[PDB]
């Protein structure tokens, strides 16, 4: 070496302890990609917890950060192996357009698409079966036939609600991997993000115990 | 803009004690290597000490070796040179100069205006010509004899250019005797080969007389030449 | 002035049992026990006894002849020097400690004068040199029979039939064979997916498993064409001492270092595995890996303080060898150094292990409680799994060290025993060669199998982890 | 139909290209490819001396 | 009405003009040539600093410093013989999908996933990079930026348009929009004056950096094409593709000249790139490993198999000193 070249590896060693220390603190907090198809509810969710937009929240001593993306048309299997290490993938679902036009369909080929992807054979699914008020007053018009002709039960919310759910739960492929926890979204209260919290927490616990070599 | 101010000069009583402030304004002073650098009533530039980035490497000159402390406070923008048992010899001008390092930078860029402190085995860079009487228009070619190959196995000749103006901080005109300066005029053009180098300033005009000190940079303590003074 | 008035007869025997006599004439007064040639003859083929350990043997030879059939000079009996005495004091104190030197022998000075010739120097035993069965002839000082002087006892330890050999080696190369193919899975398992198990725990997990390996088929470097008699036998015959002597081969000082090193590797990794699982079931949960800075760290220390500990071993000269164990380990002899450099290390991870591991268990079993929303069953019920686990894990250890603590402690005592007894079937033997015996206690082998049992249990139970 | 019609538009712009015969292109890309084949120090792997890496 | 059966007319007159310009077979032309071997290239240097996927690098004119922007959200610039970095630049939008080198180095152009071209300021006072311009208009997602001069930077997007910038105003001075599908990447020419983007419609088009008009169309590809590289001449450019084909496409000719694809590889071109001489193609394979293609007679010469994951970025400097390829490894290799 000489005189300019010690002090140019002292800069160069500076600067990595800087990045290994960003680095550091930047891998403490936690990912949450953000799925769901158009007028699916994702403001109300988003909005109730707090191109691209990141929102940044804490709860109970953990540092959340939601990506949703759905704000950018463009081809998804180009850009969608960038989000592939996120912690949970939140797919919150239109639960009263059930009627609306086929799009409970879409909302289940697009969940269908994106819980049996390669990057995300590993990630847990979040899923928030959101507007779940119209969709209790919706029933007693439009009967859940209108969707779904192999339905065989009750016209009542408190069954066709738990069919709606064990119907997206049967589109995971991998069912030993990935846990798909759900949610029927809580309107006037602050349970969401308790439950956001509770799975992430349990997929971190799960991630670690692995980690640990134990499981 | 960019600007080095020191405080805590004035007269000092010999064997006494003082610490020199250099405040720093302007720029990301939390990864610039800062110096200091000396120049008796009458004499050249002489290299004092030294502090890197991050307070990770400190040296000092041969002469001022213990004597002398340098500490620099990142989150205030000063750099600090406490001196003890202060010589009769130490009675200078020291300006406060940045240095930043890594591939194609360009060390002492910037000198402070500096303070006057009065009291009551290296490269011996031989500047052979101490005065030269010009007029503008023409062109003069200043030598600089070093007594070291100065071109490293990197390829590069450590090797400053520096100007003085009278009654001013001398300011770096080339580095690594080759490439220009930040916001000098083409006129400076460096050439040579290892321990022979030349200035030869193209198409003098005025404003440009002073003294021209040349600078090695490959080993410590840092060694200015006696200075060539172009004389209108 | 080295000479008595007394009446000598020709002699009739014409032999000092080895060397022909040069004279012909011979008196009975030096020897105090016997009067007669007849009795004087019983008492040197009594003496001939002596022939073992030949290094008294070969300086006695002369004056036993010489004080017993002497050379009279016209009825003046020769009394032979001091120096004779002198040269047959020190290092033959053998007869004195067992049956004593009778007072004719025990030199006064009425009894032999100083400074007069011997006449004896031209009777010379060339024929010089034997040990029975439970002795070897040797030439080294450090490595003999301490109780006696010249011999050296023989390498396979003779406290050991050979069917108890047998047995240990058979037993030996079943549990090396088992250990090695369980370490040998786990490693390959590890392996198998390396570019995926690269997280940390368990990549000490795999090092604790590959020094257990290396320690396995260092104790399988026997059953080998010859490599056992090269390991613990020295080229003379005797069992290896006192290693690495700067004149015999490093052959067993690499079998050694290997199996050591590979042990005390093993059970600092384990140490560490044990901290690095507390310091992370303290933070599980709040995606914060403290144990990331100090991987490195972890890495040094284990690595160093087996090395630097087995260095200290080497520079202290007792390491030697073992034929039942088939190895050379650490203070075989001397049995301060096994107890120190094998107890303390072992009883010090035992403590440190014990102490985090209870830690971890106590910090995961209050994790369910300490959390503040609630836990999925599914998650309670892999954290309760793993909780029993490290309790059957953490036991497993305690019994091992305990098991390895009771089989040395037996071993110190009953061996300050079994080396008095049979240092007194060795006189026994002599005894009855001179004119059938067993030792009285022999170790049991059951507690050599019983220490190996845990050193090979530990290799195995520290692989059961990546068995689900 | 807009879209159509500009499409249409751009196709009868690049309708009158040159053509040159691939034989010509081919040689031309050979011919470069060969002419270069000294200062290429991944062809011909340069010694130590001049390697900086 | 039936206008796109005028536009079928025309498409088939195409193929059958540049069908009829067809003769050569060039592999029949090459059939003489001697084959380059075997080469071997060697790992140099193994630039480790990042802690996350890296997509996109690129070389300095100077053929030594080599700036790579990667998904822990730092672009850092390194210096290839040191293995030493010159900058460590904290950009603001984490996700970041590539990265340029200004020719003369004082600029360097990041963006990604949030619609902005970001340019940084190397070469200034004050010591520390600043953002110099956020060039922002587009609507789909940065796929590529490439610069002309350190005023003019051309960018491809996610929204099917290619477009001319102005550093200075920081406003779209031109539009190319004659894609239907993203366009994935963009290669500019030895000369500046006319680049081709590599769309997801499998199709490539020679753009016109003056005018603003595509003069030619090239199709033959099945799946999306991931990257394009001018060959040196600036008279033909190779195309990595989904279905695992490199392609060598001719301006002059206007048509395909030859495929390089092997039976035993399946996966799909992530960077193609020629050697100074274009003889080697590079291509970035999701195998783990970039195989090099004798880029005259469609046989692979060697391979450069040293990375865990799939390689993202491969820059060839502009002295053909080294390659550098980057995978998903956080680390990026110097091979030679
Ligand atoms: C932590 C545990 C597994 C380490 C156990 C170390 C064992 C294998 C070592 C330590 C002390 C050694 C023993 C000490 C001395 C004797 C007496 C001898 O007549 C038979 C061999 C025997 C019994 C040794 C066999 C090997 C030995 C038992």
């Amino acid at each position: 070496l000489s005189a300019e070249d010690k002090a140019a590896v002292e800069r160069s060693k500076m600067i990595d302890r800087n990045l290994r220390e960003d680095g550091e603190k930047a891998a403490r907090e936690v990912k949450l990609l953000l799925l769901g198809a158009g007028e699916s509810g994702k403001s109300t969710i988003v909005k109730q917890m707090k191109g691209i937009v990141e929102t940044h929240f804490t709860f109970k001593d953990l540092h959340f950060k939601m990506f949703d993306v759905g704000g950018q048309r463009s081809e998804r299997k180009k850009w969608i192996h960038c989000f592939e290490g996120v912690t949970a993938i939140i797919f919150c679902v239109a639960l009263s357009d059930y009627d609306l036009v086929n799009r409970m369909h879409e909302s289940m080929k697009l969940f269908d698409s994106i819980c049996n992807n390669k990057w995300f054979t590993d990630t847990s699914i979040i899923l928030f079966l959101n507007k779940k008020d119209l969709f209790e007053e919706k029933i007693k018009k439009s009967p859940l036939t209108i969707c779904y002709p192999e339905y065989a039960g009750s016209n009542t919310y408190e069954e066709a609600a738990a069919y709606i759910q064990c119907q997206f739960e049967d589109l995971n492929k991998r069912k030993d991997t990935k846990e798909i926890y759900t949610h029927f979204t809580c309107a006037t209260d602050t349970k969401n993000v308790q439950f956001v919290f509770d799975a992430v927490t349990d997929v971190i616990i799960k991630n670690n115990l692995k980690d640990c070599g134990l499981f | 803009d960019v600007q080095l101010v020191e405080s805590g000069g004035g007269l000092v009583q010999p064997g006494g004690s003082r610490k020199l402030s250099c405040s720093a304004s302007g720029f990301a002073f939390s990864s610039f290597g800062m110096h200091w650098v000396r120049q008796a009533p009458e004499k050249g530039l002489e290299w004092v000490a030294y502090i890197s980035s991050g307070s990770g490497t400190i040296y000092y000159a041969d002469t001022v070796k213990g004597r002398f402390t340098i500490s620099r406070d990142d989150p205030k923008n000063t750099l600090f040179l406490q001196m003890t048992s202060l010589r009769s010899e130490d009675t200078a001008m020291y300006y406060c100069v940045r240095s930043i390092y890594y591939y194609g930078s360009s060390p002492f860029d910037f000198w402070g205006q500096g303070t006057t402190l009065t009291v009551s085995s290296d490269i011996v860079m031989t500047q052979a010509t101490s005065s030269v009487p010009v007029t503008p228009g023409e062109s003069v070619s200043i030598s600089c004899r070093s007594s070291k190959s100065l071109l490293h196995s990197n390829g590069n000749t450590y090797l400053y250019w520096f100007l003085q103006r009278p009654g001013q901080s001398p300011q770096l005109l080339i580095y690594r005797m080759s490439n220009l300066a930040s916001g000098v005029p083409d006129r400076f053009s460096g050439s040579g080969s290892g321990t022979a180098f030349t200035l030869t300033i193209s198409r003098l005009e005025a404003e440009d007389v002073g003294v021209y000190y040349c600078m090695q940079h490959l080993e410590y303590p840092l060694t200015f030449g006696a200075g060539t003074k172009l004389e209108l | 002035h080295c000479g008595r008035a007394a009446p000598c007869e020709p002699l009739r025997y014409n032999v000092c049992l080895g060397s022909v006599l040069p004279y012909g004439a011979t008196s009975t007064l030096l020897a105090g026990d016997s009067d007669s040639q007849e009795e004087a003859h019983g008492k040197l083929v009594l003496w001939s006894c002596l022939r073992n350990a030949p290094r008294c043997w070969a300086v006695i030879q002369p004056l036993l002849c010489a004080v017993y059939m002497p050379k009279c000079e016209n009825d003046r009996v020769e009394l032979p020097s001091r120096t004779l005495c002198q040269a047959t004091r020190g290092p033959c104190a053998i007869v004195e400690r067992e049956r004593g030197w009778p007072d004719f022998l025990r030199c006064t000075p009425d009894r032999f004068p100083e400074g007069c010739t011997n006449e004896v120097q031209n009777i010379k035993f060339n024929s010089s040199g034997q040990c029975e069965v439970p002795l070897v002839r040797t030439d080294n000082p450090k490595s003999w029979y301490e109780d006696v002087e010249g011999c050296g006892i023989q390498c396979q330890n003779p406290l050991f039939t050979e069917a108890e050999h047998q047995d240990m080696h058979s037993y030996i190369a079943a549990f090396g064979a088992v250990t090695g193919l369980c370490t040998l899975f786990t490693l390959a398992t590890f392996v198998a997916d390396w570019r995926n198990s690269n997280r940390y725990p368990a990549v000490i997990l795999f090092y604790v498993n590959a020094c257990f390996f290396v320690g396995s088929i260092g104790w399988l470097a026997q059953f080998m064409d010859g490599a056992r008699r090269e390991i613990v036998c020295r080229a003379d015959g005797t069992m290896r001492l006192g290693e690495p002597t700067s004149n015999e081969t490093l052959s067993c000082v690499i079998i050694f270092v290997i199996v050591y090193y590979a042990l005390m590797a093993g059970v600092v990794w384990f140490v560490v595995l044990t901290y690095a699982w507390h310091t992370s079931f303290k933070a599980l949960g709040t995606t914060y890996q403290p144990l990331s800075g100090k991987t490195s760290y972890f890495h040094l220390l284990t690595w160093s303080l087996p090395f630097v500990l087995t260095v200290a071993i080497l520079a202290v000269a007792q390491v030697d060898g073992d034929s039942v164990s088939g190895i050379c380990f650490v203070g075989y002899k001397n049995y301060r150094y096994r107890a120190g450099f094998v107890l303390a290390p072992i009883g010090l991870v035992l403590i440190v292990g014990g102490y985090f591991l209870i830690r971890g268990v106590m910090t995961l079993f209050s994790i369910k409680s300490n959390h503040p929303g609630l836990l999925s069953e599914k998650a309670a019920s892999k954290i309760n799994e793993t909780m029993l686990r490290l309790g059957i894990f953490g036991f497993l250890a305690f019994g091992f060290v305990l098991i390895t603590f009771s089989c040395h402690f037996y071993d110190f005592f009953n061996q300050a025993e079994w080396e008095r007894s049979f240092r007194d079937y060795v006189l026994c033997q002599a005894n009855v060669t001179c004119g059938d015996c067993e030792i009285k206690n022999r170790p049991s082998l059951l507690v050599e199998k019983i220490n190996l049992f845990a050193m090979f249990g530990t290799g195995i139970a520290m692989s059961t982890w990546v068995w689900t | 139909i807009a879209q159509a019609r500009k499409l249409v538009e751009q196709l009868k712009m690049e309708a009158n290209i040159d053509r040159i015969k691939v034989s010509k292109a081919a040689a031309d890309l050979m011919a470069y490819c060969e002419a270069h084949a000294k200062e290429d120090p991944l062809l011909t792997p340069v010694p130590a001396s001049e390697n900086p890496f | 009405d039936q206008l796109r059966q005028e536009a079928e007319q025309l498409k088939n007159q195409i193929r059958d003009a540049r069908k009829a310009c067809a003769d050569a077979t060039l592999s029949q032309i090459t059939n003489n040539i001697d084959p380059v071997g075997r080469i071997q290239m060697r790992t140099r240097r193994t630039l480790r600093g990042h802690l996350a996927k890296i997509y996109a690098m690129h070389w300095g004119t100077d053929s030594r410093l080599l700036v790579s922007a990667s998904q822990d959200g730092k672009l850092i610039i390194w210096d290839s013989y040191t293995t030493n970095k010159v900058h460590a630049i904290p950009l603001r939008s984490s996700w970041v999908m590539t990265c340029a080198y200004a020719p003369s180095g004082n600029y360097v152009a990041c963006g990604g996933l949030d619609n902005i071209c970001s340019i940084y300021n190397l070469k200034t006072r004050e010591g520390n990079v600043r953002v110099s311009r956020e060039l922002a208009g587009h609507t789909g997602y940065l796929s590529c930026c490439r610069f002309l001069d350190d005023n003019q930077i051309v960018t491809s997007s996610g929204d099917t348009t290619c477009a001319l910038w102005d550093i200075e105003t920081g406003q779209q001075t031109t539009t190319f929009t004659g894609h239907t599908g993203d366009v994935m990447s963009l290669s500019l020419a030895p000369d500046t004056r006319l680049f081709v983007s590599g769309a997801c419609d499998a199709s490539a088009k020679l753009w016109d950096v003056r005018e603003g008009m595509c003069r030619q169309t090239f199709t033959g590809h099945e799946s999306d094409i991931n990257a394009i590289c001018f060959f040196p001449n600036g008279n033909a450019f190779a195309t990595g593709s989904d279905d695992a084909t490199c392609r060598l496409f001719d301006l002059r000719a206007d048509q395909e000249l030859m495929t390089y694809s092997h039976d035993n590889i399946i996966c799909g071109i992530t960077s193609v790139s020629f050697s100074k001489s274009g003889r080697l193609l590079l291509a970035g394979y999701d195998d783990f490993n970039c195989n090099v293609w004798d880029a005259l007679k469609a046989d692979r010469a060697g391979v450069l198999a040293g990375h865990d994951n799939r390689v993202s970025c491969l820059g060839v400097t502009d002295d053909g000193m080294a390659v550098a390829t980057g995978s998903w490894d956080s680390f990026l290799k110097i091979w030679n």
